[PDB]
C-alpha cells in the first residue's frame, strides 16, 4: 500500500540491473506518480513496466546509460529492438507493502535480441521441473499438459524457423539479378521432392511450412527498400520479369496457404498410428476417411500421390517394427497386420465406390508385395506349430531321428 | 576471464537475495562456484537455478515446497563467458516469485501478450501464423486459467474464430464435469450450480449474443448443452436436500429404513448401490471387533447382522404394505457371514477338543 518504497525498491533493482544510480531512475518512477499510487495499491495496471531504450553505443555496455533517450514507465512492457524492460508485475490482488517486493515483482530484465530466443527458453526451456515436480506432487490433470508443452516446443520450432546515374545502375543491378534468380528458384520447390524412399507424411506437413516460412522472409524482404524506391525511379529490364513473378508469387502464396490450413486439420486424427499400437490404426481408419473424404470435396495429383504413397509407407514401416523385437505371438501378430492392410484396403475400395456414387497405384504396389510376403511366412508358421507338438514325446521307440529331419528342415 | 562473470553473478546474487552476510562463502565454497565454473565452462549447459529461502540460499533446480522461498534463473547464452564483448547484457538475469502457477497465470494475462501484439505490428508476421499465434496464445489463457482453480476448487471472422475456439474447449472441459455417494452427488451440485452462473452471468451473454452477429451452427449447440446443464443442476441439488458398540446403534438403523421410507415415498440404481455402501461399512464394523470368548463375540456379530436382514425383510413388509437387492445383499453380506461361520465353527471344534 506504500508507493514509495516499493518505488525505491524497483528504483534499487533496476539500477542494479541497469546502472542508472539514483536520477532519472527515481525521477521517472516518481514522475506521474498517480499511476505510480494506482498500479501499486488499486485497480486498472497489473504491471508499471519501465522500458529503457538507447540511441548512441546500441545499450551493448550496459554498465549506465544517459537519459537522453527516452524511458517509458508505460502498462505495456512491449518488445522491438531497442529497449531493455523491467515489468515487475506484482503477484498480489491488493498492493499490500508488509510482503516484500522481490518476492512477487519479477524482474523484466530482457536480452537486447529479438523475440526468438528469451521467450523459448522463458517458456518451454526454464520451466521444465516445477510443473513436473508438480506432477510428482499429487495431480490428476496430467492428461493434456504434456502436449500443452509439445505445443510450446512447436512456438520453439516456429520461432527458431522464422526469426532466423552510373552509381544508380550498379545498385539496381547488384540487387536485381541476386534476388530474381533466388526467387525462380523457390518457385520450383515442388520438383525436388518427388524421390524414392519410404518416406513419412508429416514430412509433406514440413515441407509445406518451410515453403511457407521461405514464403514470408522474401516477401518481407522485399518490402533495402531504397532498392525498389530506385526501381520506381529505372522503370525508364527486370521489371517486366518483376511483374511476372509477381504473379507467379501471389498464386504460388495463395494455394500454399490453402494447403497448409487444410493439410493442418488432418493431424489430430493421422496422429495415433505414428507410434502407437498395430491394433489402433484399425479403430483410427473410419476417422481417417472421414477427414481425407471431406477434405476432397474440396481441392490434385499432388495431394493423392504424396498422401496416399506416404501414409502407407507409414503403415508399412510401423507393423514391420511392431512385428521385429515366439511362435504364438509371430502368428497373432502377422494375423494383425495382414487384417489392417485388408481393412485398409476394403476402406479405400469402398471409398472409391462412395466417389463413384454422389456425383490406385501404390496401395497395389505396396500392400500387394507386404500381403503376399505375409502370407507365405504365416502359413510357414502355422505347419511349423502344428508340427511343433512332436517336439517332446521323446520316450517312443520311433520318433528319435524323424525330428532331426524337420531340424534339418527347419535350419 | 571468469572474475567479470564471478563478480557480475555476485553483486546479482547480492541484489536479488538480500541476505547480508558472509553466507557467499557458507554456502558457495563447496559445490556451489565449482558448479557455477563448470556451468559456464561446459557445452551445452543452459539453466540454473537458485533458490532464497527468505534468508538462506540453494544453488540447484529442484523446488522445495518451503514458504517464503524465491527464483532467480540463470543462463549464459553463449557457451562461455567472453572477455572480448561485454558479459554485463546477460540475456538471462531472471527473479521470480514463490509461487509458480500464479506467476505463469500473471505472466500469461499480463506481461507478454506485448510479444503478440507489437512484433505482429512489427515485421516478421503479418500472415496467417499471426492469427495461429493469437488463438493458441489465447489457448495458454484457457489453459492457465482453467487447470488452477478447477483442480482446488476480415477482422470479423477471426473474432468469431477466436469466440468460438475459447467455448469449444470450454464446453469440452463442461462435458467432462457430467462417503462416496453423498460426497460425490453434493460436489456435483456444488460444481454444476458454479458453472452454471459461469454460463448465464454478464459476459458471457454478451459473448453469446456478439457471436450471435454471426448465427451460423454452433449456437444451437450451446443451447442443447445449457438444456444439459439446467435439469442436472436442479435434481442435484433435490437429493442434496433430502441426503440431510454398533449394539447401542441398532435404533439408527430404523432411521435408515426411515430414510428408505421417507425418500421413495429416486432412482433404483443408486439405491442398491448405497445398499451395497451400508454393507461396506457393516463389515467394516465386524473387521473391527476382531479359544471360547470367540463364539461369544461371533453371536453378538451374528445377531447384529440377523437385526440387519431382519431389518430389510420388515422393509419388504412394509413396502407391501405402504428384487434384484436381495441378491445383491447376499452376494456381499453372505461372502461375509460365510466367511466367519467357517472360522466360528472352527473355534467351536477347537473348544470341544480343549477338553482333552
Amino acid at each position: 500500500m506504500a508507493l514509495d518504497n516499493r518505488h525505491r525498491l524497483i528504483v534499487g533493482k533496476l539500477a542494479e540491473a541497469f546502472g542508472l544510480p539514483e536520477n532519472v531512475i527515481e525521477k521517472t518512477l516518481t514522475q506521474d506518480k498517480q499511476a505510480v499510487n494506482s498500479f501499486f495499491t488499486p485497480a486498472g495496471p497489473p504491471s508499471l513496466v519501465f522500458v529503457y531504450q538507447v540511441k548512441e553505443d546500441k545499450l551493448k555496455d550496459g554498465s549506465v546509460g544517459p537519459v537522453d533517450n527516452k524511458p517509458t514507465l508505460h502498462r505495456i512492457g512491449p518488445h522491438e529492438r531497442i529497449h531493455n524492460s523491467v515489468y515487475f508485475t506484482r503477484l498480489n490482488p491488493k498492493g499490500i507493502n508488509e510482503k516484500t517486493l522481490e518476492a512477487d515483482m519479477g524482474s523484466g530484465e530482457l536480452s537486447v535480441l529479438w523475440a526468438l530466443e528469451n521467450f523459448k527458453a522463458i517458456v518451454s526451456d526454464l520451466y521444465l521441473p516445477i510443473m513436473q515436480e508438480q506432477q510428482q506432487w499429487g495431480k490428476m490433470s496430467t492428461e493434456y499438459l504434456e502436449d500443452f508443452l509439445s505445443s510450446t516446443a512447436k512456438f520453439g520450432s516456429m520461432l527458431t524457423e522464422a526469426v532466423a546515374d552510373d552509381d544508380t545502375l550498379q545498385e539496381m543491378e547488384e540487387c536485381l539479378t541476386e534476388w530474381c534468380r533466388e526467387a525462380e528458384l523457390l518457385l520450383n520447390q515442388t520438383n525436388k521432392i518427388k524421390d524414392g524412399e519410404e518416406r513419412g507424411p508429416d514430412t509433406e506437413l514440413e515441407y509445406w511450412r518451410t515453403r511457407m516460412s521461405n514464403f514470408n522472409s522474401i516477401t518481407e524482404h522485399l518490402k533495402k527498400e531504397c532498392k525498389l524506391v530506385l526501381g520506381i525511379c529505372s522503370h525508364a529490364k527486370a521489371y517486366l520479369r518483376w511483374r511476372g513473378l509477381d504473379v507467379q508469387i501471389t498464386d504460388a502464396a495463395n494455394e500454399s496457404k490453402d494447403n497448409v490450413k487444410y493439410l493442418a486439420t488432418l493431424e489430430k486424427s493421422m496422429e495415433p498410428m505414428y507410434q502407437g499400437r498395430v491394433t489402433d490404426i484399425t479403430e483410427s481408419l473410419p476417422a481417417l476417411m472421414t477427414n481425407v473424404r471431406m477434405m476432397y470435396t474440396i481441392a490434385t495429383a499432388e495431394h493423392m500421390t504424396r498422401l496416399f504413397t506416404k501414409i502407407t509407407n507409414q503403415l508399412v514401416r510401423r507393423c514391420k517394427e511392431q512385428i521385429m523385437e515366439d511362435k504364438v505371438t509371430l502368428i497373432g501378430n502377422m494375423k494383425v497386420s495382414v487384417e489392417l492392410a485388408n481393412v485398409y484396403r476394403q476402406q479405400y475400395r469402398l471409398a472409391k465406390e462412395t466417389l463413384a456414387a454422389q456425383p490406385e497405384q501404390a496401395i497395389f504396389l505396396k500392400f500387394d508385395l507386404s500381403s503376399k510376403a505375409l502370407h507365405k511366412l504365416i502359413d510357414m508358421f502355422t505347419t511349423i506349430h502344428q508340427f511343433s507338438s512332436l517336439e517332446q514325446h521323446t520316450h517312443i521307440e520311433g520318433l528319435d531321428t524323424m525330428l532331426k529331419s524337420l531340424n534339418n528342415i527347419i535350419d | 576471464v571468469k572474475d567479470i562473470r564471478f563478480d557480475y553473478i555476485r553483486d546479482r546474487v547480492c541484489s536479488c537475495l538480500k541476505v547480508p552476510d558472509s553466507a557467499y562463502d557458507k554456502l558457495v565454497s563447496g559445490d556451489g562456484r565449482t558448479s557455477l565454473v563448470q556451468f559456464m565452462e561446459e557445452a551445452h549447459t543452459k539453466r540454473l537455478l537458485i533458490m532464497l529461502d527468505g534468508k538462506d540460499l540453494s544453488a540447484t533446480v529442484k523446488p522445495p515446497p518451503k514458504f517464503k522461498k524465491k527464483t532467480v534463473y540463470f543462463l549464459k547464452l553463449q557457451e562461455t563467458k567472453l572477455d572480448n564483448d561485454n558479459i554485463k547484457k546477460l540475456v538471462i538475469h531472471g527473479e521470480i516469485s514463490e509461487n509458480p502457477l500464479e506467476t505463469l497465470a500473471a505472466i500469461s494475462q499480463d506481461v507478454f501478450m506485448p510479444v503478440l501484439t507489437a512484433p505482429a505490428n512489427q515485421q516478421g508476421w503479418p500472415d496467417v501464423v499471426a492469427k495461429e499465434v493469437t488463438e493458441n496464445l489465447h489457448k495458454f489463457v484457457s489453459n492457465v486459467f482453467v487447470t488452477i482453480g478447477q483442480m482446488k476448487g476480415q477482422d470479423k471472422i477471426h473474432i468469431l474464430e477466436s469466440a468460438i475456439v475459447t467455448w469449444t474447449k470450454q464446453i469440452k472441459n463442461v462435458l467432462k464435469a457430467d462417503l462416496t455417494e453423498l460426497n460425490f452427488w453434493s460436489e456435483r451440485a456444488a460444481n454444476l450450480n458454479s458453472i452454471h452462473e459461469q454460463l448465464t452471468s454478464e459476459k458471457t451473454q454478451k459473448v453469446v449474443k456478439v457471436l450471435e452477429l454471426a448465427k451460423s451452427t454452433y449456437y444451437p449447440a450451446f443451447q442443447r448443452l445449457f438444456r444439459e446443464v439446467e435439469a442436472a443442476q436442479q435434481e442435484a441439488n433435490d437429493n442434496v436436500k433430502f441426503l440431510k458398540l454398533v449394539d447401542l446403534f441398532k435404533p439408527i438403523m430404523h432411521t435408515l429404513m426411515l430414510i428408505w421410507k421417507h425418500s421413495k415415498s429416486s432412482s433404483t440404481r443408486f439405491v442398491t448401490l448405497m445398499q451395497e455402501i451400508c454393507n461396506d461399512l457393516i463389515m467394516q464394523a465386524c473387521k473391527y471387533v476382531p479359544s471360547e470368548a470367540v463364539d461369544k463375540l461371533r453371536m453378538t456379530l451374528r445377531v447384529l447382522g440377523t437385526f440387519k436382514n431382519y431389518y430389510f425383510e420388515y422393509r419388504a413388509l412394509s413396502m407391501q404394505d405402504t428384487k434384484f437387492q436381495n441378491n445383491s445383499l447376499f452376494a456381499r453380506l453372505d461372502s461375509f457371514l460365510e466367511r466367519c461361520h467357517d472360522m466360528m465353527d472352527l473355534m467351536s471344534t477347537c473348544m470341544q477338543f480343549n477338553r482333552l
